């Protein structure tokens, strides 16, 4: 019943601002607070501030004090948070959460699904999918490895699957890494028996929605 | 800022056995104007947003199973699990809700304890299509291993490299409870052709001696 | 329930605990003033069906009395902070008269502190909780009309009041500079000093009043108000206290801003010395 829906994902350039939404439903919006908490990739949690949706009172974290604005629209039960003068160190997933009022704004009992906010000067580039060829030997029997190298794309995410979803076990799409050039790159790999080489055709399916790139690379050995 | 210190940062647990996590704050979390102690325990499961486990030291949130329990007073707090189920794997953060900014602990990665499993190492050379682009990337896969601690050293003509490779690990597998690592050494095509031997040397608890998987450029 | 509408007896060698933020009486007064606010509806009589039909909102000192089976305990320590054990306590049949004044930022027509200026709070570490300040010396504020209106304050008495309040706040944060800034945001009800005066709601701008930074005679301040419901209208209220809210503690400073909006803070300022128990 109690839901906190959030606005997909945004990409903003340095110096810019973001305004994230947080649609509350299933309870009395004005009798509970709304807090915003962010999370850099692979990092912990950081509270940004709170709002009293009844009267609009706010309290921000000292590090975000003169660059954040929290407001609400009680006519729709939507809660906003505007972060200005974005720095690359603001690239993080931003969650909104239900809290208390009067005694504390804590006890985050309900949470939104988050909103990734990338902050970068990079342009929307599609990936270049190169193959990771299975070794011509690879024990010459038993399990062997093969995969794809989804390289130089911006922003996140990239979705990789194998044989249109038919090959599920033994697959491992690794998390992406932000290179020096400001472009992401990830690998996807699967371990299949050596017996199946040639007998079974393997194809990785890379889908980068931001640039409308769809790539299906056939991975195979050589000699 | 009220610094929150969690102990331990890592916690592998054999399922069914109990677990405990401590949290210690630099200031008292008792609101003397109120009588309440504002400390919460949050759980962040893999690929999901956080969620409330305990509020105000010992109160369970709605839906939270009786396995989870909180206790403590003033500056020392402990979240305890009686039977550590498969679903309980995640990062546990304690959090003070008394003074601004509201501060969290660093997190505690709770994972399944498993027998030592050595990694199967694979080395992939750069494809010829990528070598047209003028950039060579050599990948090294360490497949299905436990524990997570593993060092991959890249060598070029036996010379040990440093500062030109990037790593990424998968989350613990739901079935075998093992991890997988991908290390990518990135070179310019001009540097790639100035050397022949390319190896990655993996060091792990399950490996009696560090393993090396190498190839010669073409040869 | 506690009935709303003169005898008192001290309890020799008795110690009972009071909690400023957990007071059944403050919850009661909040509901009772909410009920009286909701009476902006047309009264009703009955002949065949429900036939639909004194704007004297001017406050009058009301009292809260103990119904059969219940008693009201009162803390006689005049420096009582609100939370903790009270040594000097008595059984009273009814609380003192309380004008149900609904103002934000400034507390008008309330009771003054006995002695020095008092921060009515055991501890002010919790930033979410409002800080109720009680003044020992009152400050007059004359608000007038001929929409829009204005208020006047003595200036030398105001900037003196904030100086004595800043010194007393610095007791809680020793070795810290005390600053005052205007309300950081929200609805007009809280961002300005709002209050009801003879069928009129005032929204007076307090940016010039709260903009002091304190390091470690006939002049007046005039503040502009917006009006929403005679040509001339006047109020001569008496500022007896302040409602402040503290920002996130910075380096070597502590910033306070005028707070309000939570109507329970207004009743906490008067009912902090009472508690309902069973006989
Ligand atoms: C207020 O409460 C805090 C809780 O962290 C405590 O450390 C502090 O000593 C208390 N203040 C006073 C003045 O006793
Ligand atoms: C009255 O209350 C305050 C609480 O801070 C303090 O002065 C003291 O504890 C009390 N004084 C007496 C005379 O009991
Ligand atoms: C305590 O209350 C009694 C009530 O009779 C009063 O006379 C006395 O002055 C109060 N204060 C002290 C310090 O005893
Ligand atoms: C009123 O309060 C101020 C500030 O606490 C104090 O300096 C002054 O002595 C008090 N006045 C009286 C008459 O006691
Ligand atoms: C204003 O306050 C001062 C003390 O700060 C007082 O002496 C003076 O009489 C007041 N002004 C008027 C007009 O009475
Ligand atoms: C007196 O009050 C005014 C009101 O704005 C303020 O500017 C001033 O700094 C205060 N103090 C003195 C010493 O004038
Ligand atoms: C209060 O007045 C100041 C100028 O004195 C102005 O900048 C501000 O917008 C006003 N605020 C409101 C709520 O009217
Ligand atoms: C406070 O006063 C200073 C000048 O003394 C000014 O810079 C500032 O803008 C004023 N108003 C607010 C809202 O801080
Ligand atoms: C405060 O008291 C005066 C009389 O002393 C009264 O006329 C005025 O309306 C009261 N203030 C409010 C806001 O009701």
């Amino acid at each position: 019943q109690v839901q906190l829906v959030q606005s997909g994902a945004e990409v903003k350039k340095p110096g810019a601002s973001v305004k994230l939404s947080c649609k509350a439903s299933g309870y009395g919006f004005t009798i509970y607070s709304i807090n915003w908490v962010r999370q850099a990739p692979g990092q912990g949690l950081e509270w940004m501030g709170w709002i009293n949706p009844r009267n609009g009172r706010i309290g921000y974290a000292q590090k975000f004090q003169d660059r954040v604005t929290m407001t609400r629209d009680t006519s729709t039960s939507i809660a906003y948070m505007e972060l200005g003068s974005l720095r690359y160190e603001d690239t993080a997933v931003y969650f909104c959460t239900r809290g208390q009022l009067e005694l504390t704004a804590s006890r985050f009992d309900k949470w939104g699904q988050g909103v990734p906010v990338t902050v970068s000067g990079a342009s929307t580039k599609g990936p270049s999918v190169f193959p990771l060829a299975p070794s011509s030997k690879s024990t010459s029997g038993g399990t062997a490895a093969l995969g794809c190298l989804v390289k130089d794309y911006f922003p996140e995410p990239v979705t990789v699957s194998w044989n249109s979803g038919a090959l599920t076990s033994g697959v491992h799409t690794f998390p992406a890494v932000l290179q020096s050039s400001g472009l992401y790159s990830l690998s996807s790999v699967v371990t299949v028996p050596s017996s199946s080489l040639g007998t079974q055709t393997y194809i990785c399916n890379v889908n980068h929605k931001p640039s409308n790139t769809k790539v299906d690379k056939r991975v195979e050995p050589k000699s | 800022d009220i610094v929150m210190t969690q102990s331990p940062l890592s916690l592998p647990v054999t399922p069914g056995e109990p677990a405990a996590i401590s949290c210690r704050s630099s200031q008292s979390l008792l609101d003397r104007a109120d009588g309440n102690t504002y400390l919460d325990w949050y759980l962040q499961k893999p690929g999901q947003s956080p969620q409330l486990l305990i509020y105000e030291v010992s109160n369970r949130a709605s839906g939270v199973p009786d396995r989870f329990s909180g206790s403590g007073s003033d500056t020392d707090f402990t979240l305890k699990i009686s039977r550590v189920e498969a679903e309980d794997v995640g990062v546990y953060y304690c959090m003070q809700g008394l003074e601004f900014p509201y501060s969290f602990g660093q997190g505690t990665k709770v994972e399944i304890k498993r027998t030592v499993a050595a990694p199967s190492v694979f080395i992939f050379p750069p494809s010829d299509e990528q070598l047209k682009s003028g950039t060579a990337s050599v990948v090294c896969l360490l497949n299905n291993f436990y524990p997570r601690e593993a060092k991959v050293q890249w060598k070029v003509d036996n010379a040990l490299q440093s500062g030109n490779s990037q790593e990424s690990v998968t989350e613990q597998d739901s079935k075998d409870s093992t991890y997988s690592l991908s290390s990518t050494l990135t070179l310019s095509k001009a540097d790639y052709e100035k050397h022949k031997v390319y190896a990655c040397e993996v060091t792990h608890q399950g490996l009696s001696s560090p393993v090396t998987k190498s190839f010669n450029r073409g040869e | 329930t506690l009935f709303c509408a003169p005898q008192e007896m001290v309890l020799k060698n008795v110690t009972e605990n009071f909690n400023m933020w957990k007071n059944d009486m403050v919850d009661q007064m909040h509901e009772d003033v909410i009920s009286l606010w909701d009476q902006s509806l047309k009264p009703c009589v009955k002949l065949t069906g429900g036939s639909v039909i004194k704007v004297s909102f001017d406050p009058i000192p009301i009292h809260y009395c103990a119904p059969a089976g219940y008693a009201i305990l009162k803390c006689n320590n005049k420096t009582f902070t609100g939370t903790g054990p009270c040594n000097n306590v008595s059984t009273v049949q009814c609380t003192h008269g309380i004008k149900p004044v609904v103002s934000t930022q400034l507390l008008l027509n309330g009771s003054l502190a006995e002695g020095e200026i008092i921060i009515r709070s055991e501890n002010i570490t919790n930033n979410v909780k409002t800080i109720i300040v009680h003044l020992n010396e009152s400050v007059k504020i004359e608000c007038t009309r001929p929409r829009e209106a204005y208020c006047n304050i003595n200036e030398s008495k105001w900037n003196e009041t904030l100086q004595r309040v800043s010194k007393k706040l610095k007791e809680y944060f020793p070795h810290k500079n005390i600053t005052f800034q205007p309300s950081s945001g929200g609805d007009l009800e809280i961002t300005t000093h709002s209050f009801n005066c003879g069928g009129e709601f005032f929204y007076c701008n307090t940016s010039s009043l709260f903009n002091r930074t304190y390091m470690a005679s006939t002049r007046t301040i005039t503040i502009h108000c917006r009006i929403k419901q005679a040509g001339n209208i006047t109020c001569i209220s008496i500022i007896t206290g302040l409602l402040l809210t503290r920002d996130g503690g910075k380096n070597n400073t502590e910033t306070f801003r005028p707070g309000g909006g939570n109507m329970k803070d207004n009743w906490r300022s008067e009912l902090y010395k009472y508690k309902v128990v069973e006989v």
